[PDB]
């Protein structure tokens, strides 16, 4: 059940899953996110309404004074998205407000308002999203990434071992709100417990608890459980709870009813536990000893006097026994203290506590929050309440709340704003069972502990602060408030906002071009995860700890690509089918379970929601019902995974896939490849060049498509219907009956992007592939955008390796490509280089850009119009001019005998000094498009208003084929009347078109509607007019250039860059190469056949780097060309339909379980020949990348075509023309080309300019300066004895100003001397030292 | 050489140095004990036999280890 | 100067988008010309030693 565009090429699918939950659209971060920015929400949640509801209204210093919010707009922009690359605007859309100024009567709280003035205010242009994700800042795509940072909550955090040396790790616990003061617990390794407020002093932890209302009964009896002694007419007996006693010594005989179950000395184990709960003690009479070292709870004084025994938390020791014995207690309160489980820790620290009681507490509080400051009842009371009690001056945020919830084990998922003794105990309580051995430690990468931003939020905030900055002028200009006379837009500063969020989105470590070098690459930049930025933990403080993978990436992070190099790990790429949460942690799908069958309904589950679950795993075999085929099945639980019995899993994941990234799913066979190698592969996949035919993956990974179409590249179908009129720029899809509007249907028209630039200076281009007169269903693509092709993502080119050394030309990783992929230009790459010239104002005056030049004949300026900018299509090269450009440089200032010269000849030195805009030497290409911007104080020249008409035609050419069919539904429209109530069929289609408005008709309501459908078409006619008006006055008018410019020049010019020794490739699996002798075709290797094979890699790098993928991928290339070149011959020998259905059929069903049947018996006749010959290059074939094919289907779909099994043919040499003993690895291999181009990189500087306060080298251009001799060179240098070359590699060459231009007239007079002098930086650094008061002079002698 | 090529005897030095500490702990070498080192306990056979040599009871073990899993 | 930015500042809320030299011409009464000088002129100049 396939469309008819889907049957261009039908990718053989294996793959053994069904796919339950198809691939989300992959851009959701970004559109979702801005999303939620930029909307009237009637809702206080996120968006701008929460920002303006966060700082407004603004009152005055209480004096009936007030600036409130009504609500706001976002106007349309004056520049659209591609008017605005042209000229260089932010694509921005103006905001407005309507802010209420009121103003309250004095003598009046809220007494009768005297003033509402309202007016709308302007601050700021938020520039507007792309349907990509992509603002349009300057000129230039830029995409911000998603950021990454700790959800405000709590912690509770090791820093294990390396302090006190005694190895014992610390275990601290850090209470992090949204805005607020911080709150720390953490022990010290004499093992008392401390807290500290924010990162001040520490403080004997129970100073809080008492201060919050806790004298020392209840709080031993929180932190601790008790155990009660009893004075039974016989010394001293003990209350029995039989499990408190593991892991004990004995020291004393454990009977009981005068029987020994236990005897002294040993250790009580389990053994021990079971027979005493076997036989019930319930009261043990132990010695005194045992209690004269338990500690006592309560608080005891003799009931005679008052006077007190012990006090609370105090030792036992036998003396106090004897004394409260005499006071007629037979109940004793004792902590049940252990070295192992129930640790002594508050009752030590109350040790510790130097204070005693309440008040105390909130002095000591109120002395370390702020020294100097004296203590006080009521001071005391408001800085601690003001801490963590105020509503105004704390606040955890909602997320706050959950995160606090949901790591306390709480109940209540989201509830107050600020913390209380529960929280505050709990916390304690939970670090205390931390360090008991019950409970672990949160480690930090854990995401449950990384709140993913994204553009949406890191706006908003932006936005924040620019409305704090600005409420400030508001209340300051509020403070000489005169009530009527100031409306409410002179409070207020427009340009504040606007500079902060310009600011963000155009200067920031997140805000950054986008990777536009090929599809892929932006559809896996805008996916991105970054741990950097403002807000993140930077390189430097932090650091190893979250370079590491967690066990809670698991289908949330890609762990296959990260950005190698100097910061892995911080560049996280988000997963497939991963998603922001509610409350932003990353979350991802799940597929529940019932009893013990697999539903099909996908559920999401967080990052804190999934430990307490068991997870299925997506690679199990399912029983055709939902039920497992067996009854223990892989899983995975808490980190842990292991094998779990069928009655227990809840989840299974959604597909094979979800691991993984859209970079490194579309890697064949990355089931058998080392990380580290997918990592590479994808890295080196994201920098693929466009080529100039693109082909498609010969070998894919099912995702590719959905790459391709959910990208922007490809021109997507927005409705479905037939195809009236393509061609090289526009596709004209007339829409269907069914998929048409009511009123005005018409017809959609699709402009495609024609040859330009983008940011890695590659080629953008669109192609239309679907031709005249076939039909389109909706969603589906028309015009493939660079790099794919039929819809289908294709990178680089199949073609041809064998894997053999080949007379070391293939070395380490280099690459022998034979002369036939580079004939057919295949790897063939447009590059289309931006060349600007300006014209500037000088003092001594105005720049021209004429095409009059000084001392270049009629030679370089033949390619040169009357004006002095080049035709379009002039085919320049290395050293020609482009834009011919002069500057007026007065004082001529002659020489000696220079001056007798021009006196000799009479040649008049002109006025004039060229400086005309030519190409950089090197380059060789077509000037594809010349523009030319003018400040509008100037006098457009003769070409810019060729330029200006011939825009002006296109617009007007482009404006009126938008109003032929904007009638022509007006006129559907009119029909649509008289179909209803007296329509002439036949009468209608004869006479002309515009003669309809006066068609007869009964005065009904249909004649109202005849007269008010003309009234629409007469508003369409006034309405292009003045809309044709404005686009003739945007294209009209001056450009608002930067300040003292006169007019600037651009020109595009598009060189072709081949292929040649240096130029980077690679597969995808990361087998990188450097492409090294671009070999005949006769010298190749060849098959017994004849076909020589294209490419020739290595052998040796395929174990050494464990990568075998690429041997498999070899061969499943080479069975896919079996296939290919059997339709071939079944087509050019051509035999009918009937041949070709029966072996496309064998093709595509080939063997085992699989879940693409196709059944060409519902392709027509002629559909499986348009299928055929697009697979009459070689049958694609699909592998979804876990769930891969595996080798045995390679082999069975290799004899059905007619290859050896083997996959290894044997090789003849070209040269010598002898069979390579033992037979070689051919296959079509998908390859590449990464754009480290060499031409790019080759550089090489003889005497180019210079710096400024140094003499050393410095160039610019392709930096057109000496390579860096650093200090390890001279180190190098040092250890030889060579020394001469030192002294000229940093005298004469780089700086001794007179050294080096003695060395030139040397080299030139063919006397190979230096005489070297001293460098000028040296010399500088004499200057430097000398103008401090430190005389720094050279001895003489 | 490449810098995959560096990670993996990285990873190779890694997983070596600690899989040959964990084979370092486990003793598989006799000197029968017949109880614990510290609480005197019989040492049950199933256990003596797993490892021999085991100086320590199983109560005693899993109390040292728990005093050790807070890194002392 | 001042005149400037006080008047940029107003004619930024009064026209909606943002002024040009041509308007600034005519608001203030200037000579059309002494604005782009001032302009032109009014800037601080970039520390030497900033980080790209
Ligand atoms: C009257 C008709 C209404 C829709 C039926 C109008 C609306 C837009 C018109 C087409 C566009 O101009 C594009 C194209 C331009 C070519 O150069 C000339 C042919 C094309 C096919 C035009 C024919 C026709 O005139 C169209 C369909
Ligand atoms: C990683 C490193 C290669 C990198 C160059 C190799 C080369 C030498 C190796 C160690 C030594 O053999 C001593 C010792 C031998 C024991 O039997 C097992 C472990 C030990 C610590 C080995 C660890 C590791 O395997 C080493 C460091
Ligand atoms: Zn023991």
């Amino acid at each position: 059940v396939y469309s008819y565009t889907e049957k261009k090429r039908i990718r053989k699918d294996f793959g053994k899953r069904p796919q339950v939950l198809d691939v989300p659209y992959l851009l959701s971060i970004q559109l979702d996110s801005f999303q939620k920015f930029i909307e009237q929400d009637p809702e206080g949640q996120y968006g701008l309404e929460a920002a303006f509801r966060s700082v407004f209204p603004i009152q005055s210093y209480s004096g009936n004074s007030e600036l409130q919010y009504v609500s706001y707009r976002l106007g349309e922009p004056v520049f659209d998205v591609q008017e605005c690359q042209i000229r260089g605007v932010t694509y921005s859309a103006p905001l407005r407000v309507k802010l209420r100024l009121v103003i309250y009567e004095r003598e009046a709280p809220e007494g009768t308002v005297k003033d509402i003035k309202e007016q709308e205010v302007y601050m700021g242009e938020i520039p507007l999203m792309t349907d990509n994700g992509t603002f349009v800042i300057n000129g230039t795509e830029r995409v911000i990434v998603s950021q990454l940072h700790r959800s405000p909550g709590v912690f509770f955090d090791s820093d294990k071992g390396k302090t006190h040396s005694s190895g014992k790790v610390l275990y601290n616990a850090r209470i992090i709100p949204y805005r607020g003061s911080w709150l720390d617990f953490e022990f010290d390794p004499k093992d008392n417990l401390f807290v500290r407020i924010d990162r001040r002093r520490k403080l004997p932890a129970t100073i809080i608890l008492r201060a919050l209302n806790y004298t020392t009964e209840q709080i031993l009896d929180l932190f601790f459980e008790k155990v009660i002694f009893e004075i039974r007419d016989n010394k001293l007996q003990m209350e029995l709870v039989p499990e408190r006693l593991r892991g004990e010594t004995a020291s004393f005989d454990i009977e009981a009813n005068g029987k020994v179950y236990v005897e002294k000395g040993r250790r009580i184990t389990a053994r021990h536990i079971r027979q005493l709960e076997k036989d019930d003690v319930k009261l043990i009479e132990v010695p005194v000893e045992y209690i004269a070292g338990k500690v006592v709870a309560k608080d005891y004084i003799d009931e005679s006097t008052g006077e007190l025994i012990c006090a609370a938390n105090m030792e036992l020791s036998l003396d106090l026994l004897a004394k409260l014995s005499q006071s007629g207690h037979k109940r004793i309160e004792t902590l049940f203290t252990n070295d192992l489980d129930h640790g002594p820790y508050i009752s030590e620290t109350l040790r510790v506590d130097p204070t005693n009681d309440r008040l105390s507490a909130l002095v000591e509080i109120y002395r370390m929050m702020r020294p100097g400051e004296p203590p006080t009842r009521e001071a005391a009371e408001s800085l601690f309440e003001n801490l963590f009690f105020s509503e105004d001056r704390y606040d955890l945020s909602a997320v706050g709340r959950m995160k606090f919830n949901r790591s306390l084990l709480r109940e209540e998922i989201e509830g107050s704003g600020i913390l209380s003794k529960d929280d505050i105990i709990d916390v304690m309580k939970k670090l205390i069972d931390i360090r008991n051995g019950k409970g672990e430690v949160d480690d930090i990468d854990h995401l449950g502990n990384r709140r993913i931003r994204s553009v949406g939020e890191m706006a908003e905030n932006q936005f924040r602060v620019g409305l704090v900055r600005v409420e400030r002028a508001v209340k300051e200009r509020l403070s000489l408030g005169d009530l009527d006379t100031l409306m409410p837009q002179d409070m207020i500063n427009a340009k504040p906002i606007s500079a902060a969020v310009k600011e963000f989105f155009g200067s920031s470590q997140l805000s950054q071009f986008m990777d536009q070098n090929n599809p892929l690459s932006e559809i896996t930049h805008k996916r991105r995860i970054s741990a950097l930025g403002p807000g993140g933990l930077t390189r430097e403080r932090a650091g190893f700890e979250v370079r590491d993978v967690h066990p809670t990436h698991y289908g949330r992070v890609c762990p296959i690509e990260t950005p190698e190099g100097p910061n892995i790990g911080l560049i996280n790429s988000l997963s497939v089918y991963a998603q922001t949460n509610e409350y932003g942690f990353l979350e991802t799908p799940y597929r529940k379970v019932t009893d013990g069958v697999v539903t099909d309904e996908i559920h999401y589950l967080s990052a804190i929601e999934e430990g307490n679950y068991v997870i299925a795993q997506a690679n199990s075999n399912l029983d055709e019902e939902g039920h497992f085929v067996e009854d223990l099945v892989t899983c995975r639980s808490k980190g842990e995974s292991s094998l779990f019995s069928r009655d227990q899993v809840d989840y299974m994941d959604v597909s094979t896939q979800q691991v993984v990234s859209v970079g490194a799913s579309l890697i064949p066979f990355l089931e058998h490849d080392d990380a580290n190698r997918a990592l590479m592969g994808a890295n080196m996949q994201r920098q693929a060049v466009p080529t100039l035919r693109a082909d498609k993956p010969l070998v894919g990974t099912g995702m590719e498509r959905a790459v391709a179409v959910d990208s922007g590249v490809t021109a997507v179908a927005k409705r479905g219907g037939v195809v009236q009129y393509v061609d090289a720029s526009r596709i004209v899809i007339k829409v269907n009956e069914d998929e048409m509007y009511p009123g005005e249907a018409g017809i959609d028209i699709y402009n495609l992007t024609k040859y330009t630039r983008s940011n890695q200076n590659t080629c953008i281009n669109q192609m239309p592939c679907v031709s005249l007169g076939e039909p389109v269903e909706r969603g589906d693509v028309l015009a493939d955008g660079p790099s794919t092709d039929l819809g289908e993502l294709a990178l680089g080119q199949n073609m041809r390796v064998a894997f053999m050394p080949w007379n070391g030309y293939n070395f380490e990783d280099s690459i022998l490509v034979s002369e036939r992929v580079v004939q057919e230009d295949r790897f063939t790459t447009i590059h289309i280089q931006e060349l600007a010239c300006v014209s500037r104002d000088t003092k001594l005056g105005p720049e021209e850009i004429t095409a009059d030049i000084p001392n270049v004949g009629e030679a370089a300026l033949s390619k040169l119009d009357e004006s002095g900018i080049v035709y379009i299509g002039a085919e320049v090269t290395g050293g020609d001019i482009l834009v011919g450009k002069v500057t007026p440089k007065g004082e001529t200032q002659l020489t000696p005998e220079e001056k007798l010269l021009r006196a000799i000849f009479g040649e008049k030195a002109s006025d004039v000094k060229d400086s005309s805009l030519r190409v950089p030497n090197g380059v060789s290409g077509t000037v594809i498009d010349v523009q030319v911007f003018t400040r509008d104080g100037v006098e457009k020249d003769k070409r810019a208003l060729e330029i200006e008409e011939m825009q002006l035609k296109q617009a007007k050419k482009d404006l009126s084929e938008e109003l032929q069919i904007l009638e022509a539904g007006l006129f559907s429209r009119i029909r649509a009347v008289l179909v209803a109530g007296g329509v002439e069929a036949e009468k209608l289609d004869k006479l002309p078109r515009d003669r309809w408005l006066e068609l007869g008709l009964t005065d009904e309501e249909k004649q109202n509607q005849l007269e008010q459908l003309a009234e629409q078409y007469d508003e369409l006619k006034h309405e292009f007019e003045k809309k044709l008006e404005a686009k003739r006055r945007k294209i009209t008018q001056g450009d608002d250039l930067a300040p003292g410019v006169l007019k600037i020049v651009k020109v595009y010019l598009a060189v072709k860059r081949r292929i040649q020794p240096g130029d980077k490739m690679a597969g995808r699996h990361g087998n990188k190469g450097v492409i090294s002798k671009i070999n005949p075709i006769e010298d190749m290797p060849y098959d017994e056949n004849g076909t020589p094979v294209d490419i020739v890699l290595n052998p040796l790098g395929v174990p050494s780097r464990m990568n075998i993928g690429q041997i498999l991928e070899t061969h499943l290339g080479m069975a896919a060309k079996g296939i290919g070149d059997k339709i071939n011959a079944m087509l050019k020998q051509q035999q009918e339909v009937a041949k070709l259905r029966e072996f496309i059929q064998r093709a595509y069903d080939l063997g085992a379980d699989v879940r693409q049947k196709v059944d060409l018996s519902t392709f027509s006749d002629e559909e499986v020949m348009r299928l055929a010959e697009n697979l009459r290059k070689g049958m694609p074939i699909a592998t979804p990348v876990f769930d891969g094919a595996k080798e045995a289907e390679i082999k069975e779909l290799l004899k059905l075509g007619d290859l050896p099994t083997s996959g290894q043919i044997r090789l003849y040499d070209g040269r010598t023309g002898e069979q390579f003993e033992r037979p070689v690895t051919v296959g079509y291999m998908y390859m590449l080309k990464l754009n480290h181009l060499v031409d790019d990189k080759m550089h090489a500087r003889s005497t180019g300019s210079y710096s400024l306060v140094t003499q050393q080298p410095l160039g610019g251009k392709a930096q057109f300066g000496g390579q860096r001799f650093g200090e390890m060179e001279v180190w190098a240098l040092e250890a030889y004895g060579a020394a001469y070359t030192l002294q000229e590699m940093l005298t004469v060459k780089s700086d001794d100003v007179n050294g080096r231009t003695k060395m030139y007239k040397n080299i030139v007079d063919g006397n190979h001397q230096m005489e070297p002098g001293m460098p000028e930086s040296f010399n500088v650094l004499l200057k430097e030292i000398r103008s401090l008061g430190i005389n720094i002079e050279l001895e003489d002698e | 050489s490449d810098e995959a090529d560096e990670a993996y005897s990285v990873t190779e030095q890694l997983t070596m140095t600690g899989i040959n500490r964990i084979r370092q702990k486990i003793n598989a070498h006799g000197i029968p004990v017949y109880l614990c080192e510290a609480c005197g306990n019989p040492i049950p056979e199933a256990r003596r036999k797993i490892f021999p040599g085991v100086t320590l009871c199983v109560e005693c073990q899993a109390y040292q280890e728990r005093q050790r899993k807070h890194y002392a | 100067i001042n005149k400037l930015n006080r008047i940029s500042r107003q004619m930024l809320q009064e026209m909606g988008r943002e002024p040009t030299p041509e308007e600034l011409a005519e608001r203030m009464l200037m000579p059309e010309d002494k604005i782009r000088k001032v302009l032109k002129i009014a800037k601080e100049p970039i520390s030497m030693e900033t980080p790209i």
